[PDB]
RNA sequence: CUUGAGUCUCGUAGAGGGGGGUAGAAUUCCAGGUGUAGCGGUGAAAUGCGUAGAGAUCUGGAGGAAUACCGGUGGCGAAGGCGGCCCCCUGGACGAAGACUGACGCUCAGGUGCGAAAGCGUGGGGAGCAAACAGGAUUAGAUACCCUGGUAGUCCACGCCGUAAACGAUGUCGACUUGGAGGUUGUGCCCUUGAGGCGUGGCUUCCGGAGCUAACGCGUUAAGUCGACCGCCUGGGGAGUAC
């Protein structure tokens, strides 16, 4: 319908919560016929500048190519969410499904 | 008729733009300026600095031949880029040479390192090498009598920023700039660089693959603020200079030459 | 009083009054010098040298706990900024890092209006 | 002399911070288009992508802050 | 905008050749769904000035091609009127 | 404009060094410039009138420069 | 009938608009730590804040407003105007080829809408700034300029107001007439042999030719050469006032 581009940062002492986190996602963008491009756990990270306190974060991007209504209820979850700190869905012209420069 | 049509084609074909074709007869010398007439709109004014040869003094008459350079047109009335610089294409071919048969052999002697490589002067022009370019092994040319008979063998160059370091003795044996803007860097490698356009507070050197260098106005020299850079070193000249500051990132280099 | 190595010196710089303030690294004041304290006023204590006069005070009261590397933070604008450190580099601490710390907003608060002189 | 011509880039990447960090000050500010010779269309393109990385905390929007 | 798929429905639909796309009728077809379509947007947005603008001329040249209409063939004028359900 | 004293680095120089930084940086002409409110048609006006100025000097003056003094 | 006008296809750049989120810097205040006599301010002072612990400095919190760098005689918009980042809804512009419609066009008195800032109404909000006001200076006086404070207001919602040097002091639409140097945004070909080479469109900054102009100047974005429609002027004041 049209391709998001996800990223997501989660809580460094929830890192080992985040697989779990990161399947739930992905299942309901599948349940509305929705697509999943790419997927990268960037992993632990240090922060340019700390963002509530901490230092570190667990980053995770995701491409997606589902309906609007699924994206605002995962952007409804992610704000809810409380380890998650930072979002950032983020629109896409292509399904761009080649790996980011970080991973490579 | 279409005589001057195809005569126009003809004359293109026989020119080109570079400094290529040996063509400009010198018609008149006057010291302080040579002039040739290479089949362009103008005649150049040549300095004399472009024609004397390791020693000083002049070597070309009238109706000799050098071919001087383009790709730059009108000025307000002239015409050219110097016919030195031509030279350099000479001095890139026999370097290019060395692939052939992996071997570039002339004479090359280096006696010290302005950063870290022997400097090597071919013919006329002088050029600085890489630091192990000097030497094959450990053997360093300071026990060597001084300004030493060799060749070069060639060590390391830079391929796009102009730096050649070459092998003294040993006979027997046989986005672009910005980046990785480190290998000059450390804090005072010198560097030999040409300069361009003095800008009053400035002198512009700036020679190693597409940078920009600066030797504003308070080093120069050993006096500060009446110097007046024209008057101080040149127009077109390859010197001394090294780096003593790099921003990689508001990419002012800010060379010195009170060194 | 307890002796402590290392510091910071903070170098409050405006156009009317230098303020030269060492602490520890950690935040808490160990003593303080002014332009204006030093015996300057008006036209005097808006100077560099009264700013270094300040920082020399400022070494001095911090003699007692026996401070020997400094970091240098200096704020604001003013005359002094460089005499400053030159004073306090002068008194003898070995100075660790000179930092810049004036408080720039990302456009922010909208400045007081423009004199008519 | 600009980079992105002759990559021939169709977008810049936020994500590609190295890229980026050639283009940001010691100090943290985006370094304009006369000093990097970048051209106009890249150069929005090129801020837009540290906007969004110091928004990520993948840059930082100054030396200072902490 | 109007989607493309709509956009080529409509065409089909009013247009006679179907390829065909500037037929009077068809354009007043497209610029009275986008108007439609716009309706909801504005009851939304009472604010939004500058796209309304847009909208309105929209509108005009509507009115302008239905005109041109009458005065040509009136029956057809008719026609694409109680189709699209034009009070004029 | 954070710095570190290198080792056996002299005092002066890292002076110079941080002085240069700041100028780099344009702070101290940032702050003047937020020292007052400047209404927008006067930092218009600047601009404008700044870039007019720069014209001038590159042009007009590349004009006088072809006829000589003496 | 297809050259004007419009529709469709694929892209393109954009501070165009409306709505909802969020980020970081800085100011202010609150609470607490450290610390000690000044701070602040100016031409110079004083009022003012300070030993009831200020200023400085560090930690934590609150809240509002605006978005450094990018940033540009750059961009978009009918004008007013529009500037962090993200999403949703949405208007226009331009190019590339084709395909279609077939004069459907231009202008417009009345009419209708949009229309900076200030201002008004009701309800919120209120950090900073600041008409009014107060004090301190300056001064012959100072109902000002400068300083210290400071309330409407600025901010949001929904209404009203309908004006500005709302300016390019230049109505809109179309056609035609020598050139140069740029900027920006497409696009065709070319060995992109490289940041290039040769074109071709849109918008745009400066200089200048003919011509025009009282001159200043304008000059393919005309103030030139013409056509279509509208608006407006008829000495200065009285007056854009009175009724």
């Amino acid at each position: 319908m049209r391709h998001y581009e996800i990223v997501f940062m989660v809580h460094p002492d929830q890192s080992e919560q985040v697989p779990g986190m990161i399947e739930r996602y992905t299942a309901a963008i599948t349940g509305a016929e929705g697509k999943i491009h790419r997927l990268e756990d960037w992993g632990r990270r240090q922060l340019a500048y700390p963002i509530n306190k901490l230092h570190k974060a667990h980053y995770v991007l995701m491409n997606v190519e589902a309906p609007q209504e699924v994206i605002d209820e995962l952007e409804t979850t992610f704000r809810f969410n409380d380890a998650v700190i930072r979002s950032m869905v983020m629109r896409t012209k292509h399904a761009v499904t080649e790996a980011s420069p970080m991973v490579k | 008729e279409s005589f001057a049509q195809l005569f126009e084609e003809s004359l293109k074909e026989i020119e080109t733009r570079p400094g290529s074709i040996v063509r400009g007869v010198v018609v008149a010398i006057d010291k302080d300026v040579v002039l040739v007439d290479a089949g362009l709109k103008s005649e150049s004014a040549i300095p004399a600095e472009q024609f004397k040869n390791a020693q000083g003094e002049l070597e070309i008459q009238v109706g000799d031949e050098v071919d001087v350079a383009l790709d730059a047109v009108e000025d307000g009335f002239g015409e050219t880029l110097l016919s030195r610089e031509k030279a350099k294409r000479h001095e890139a071919w026999i370097t290019l040479e060395k692939a052939y048969e992996d071997a570039e052999t002339v004479t090359g002697v280096i006696n010290g390192k302005v950063k870290g490589g022997f400097t090597v002067e071919l013919n006329g022009i002088r050029a600085f090498l890489p630091g192990s370019l000097v030497d094959v092994r450990p053997v360093r040319d300071t026990l060597h009598l001084e300004g030493k008979e060799l060749e070069f063998k060639v060590i390391k160059l830079d391929q796009k920023r102009n730096n050649v370091v070459v092998s003294r003795r040993a006979v027997i044996e046989s986005e672009d700039p910005w980046v990785a803007i480190a290998k000059r860097y450390p804090e005072g490698t010198k560097l030999t660089g040409r300069v361009t356009n003095l800008t009053d507070y400035g002198c512009f050197v700036e020679i190693e693959e597409g940078v920009e260098g600066l030797v504003h106005v308070s080093e120069m020299d050993w006096t500060n603020k009446n110097i007046h850079p024209s008057k101080v070193v040149n127009v077109g000249d390859v010197v001394e200079v090294m780096v003593l500051d790099i921003d990689e990132e508001r990419r002012r280099i800010s060379l010195g030459l009170k060194q | 009083r307890k002796q402590v190595s290392d510091g910071v010196a903070h170098i409050h710089a405006s156009f009317n009054n230098t303020i030269v303030t060492i602490t520890d690294r950690q935040g808490n004041a160990l003593g303080w010098a002014t332009a204006g304290g030093s015996g300057f006023r008006g036209s005097r204590k808006s100077t560099p040298f009264a700013a270094q006069v300040a920082a020399e005070r400022c070494a001095d009261a911090v003699k007692e706990y026996g401070i020997k590397n400094l970091e240098v933070m200096v704020k604001g604008p003013g005359p002094g900024r460089e005499s400053t450190i030159r004073a306090l580099n002068a008194a003898g601490f070995r100075i660790t890092n000179i930092t810049d710390v004036t408080p720039i907003p990302h456009n922010g608060c909208r400045p007081p209006k423009k004199r008519r002189v | 002399f600009c980079r992105f011509t002759a990559e021939g880039v169709q977008e810049i990447d936020y994500k590609d911070i190295a890229t980026l960090k050639n283009y940001i000050t010691e100090s943290g500010k985006i370094v304009p288009s006369r000093i990097t010779g970048t051209r106009a269309k890249y150069q929005r393109q090129l801020a837009r992508a540290i906007k969004r990385a110091r928004y990520l905390s993948l840059l930082p929007y100054t030396d200072r802050h902490q | 905008s109007l989607s493309t798929e709509a956009t080529a429905k409509i065409v089909s639909e009013f247009g006679r050749d179907a390829n065909d796309t500037g037929s009077t009728e068809v354009q007043v077809a497209l610029l009275t769904a986008q108007i439609n379509h716009l309706q909801g947007h504005f009851a939304e947005h009472k604010k939004d000035h500058h796209s309304r603008r847009g909208l309105l001329r929209m509108v005009s040249q509507r009115r302008k091609l239905l005109d041109y209409l009458k005065r040509k063939d009136v029956a057809r004028y008719t026609q694409l009127i109680e189709r699209l359900g034009l009070r004029r | 404009p954070v710095i570190k004293v290198r080792e056996n680095e002299p005092f002066d120089v890292a002076l110079r060094r941080f002085k240069r930084s700041c100028e780099k940086a344009g702070v101290l002409a940032e702050v003047r410039r937020r020292e007052f409110y400047e209404k927008p048609t006067t930092e218009r006006k600047r601009a404008k009138a700044s870039a007019v100025k720069r014209h001038a000097k590159k042009l007009a003056r590349e004009n006088a420069r072809r006829t000589r003094l003496y």
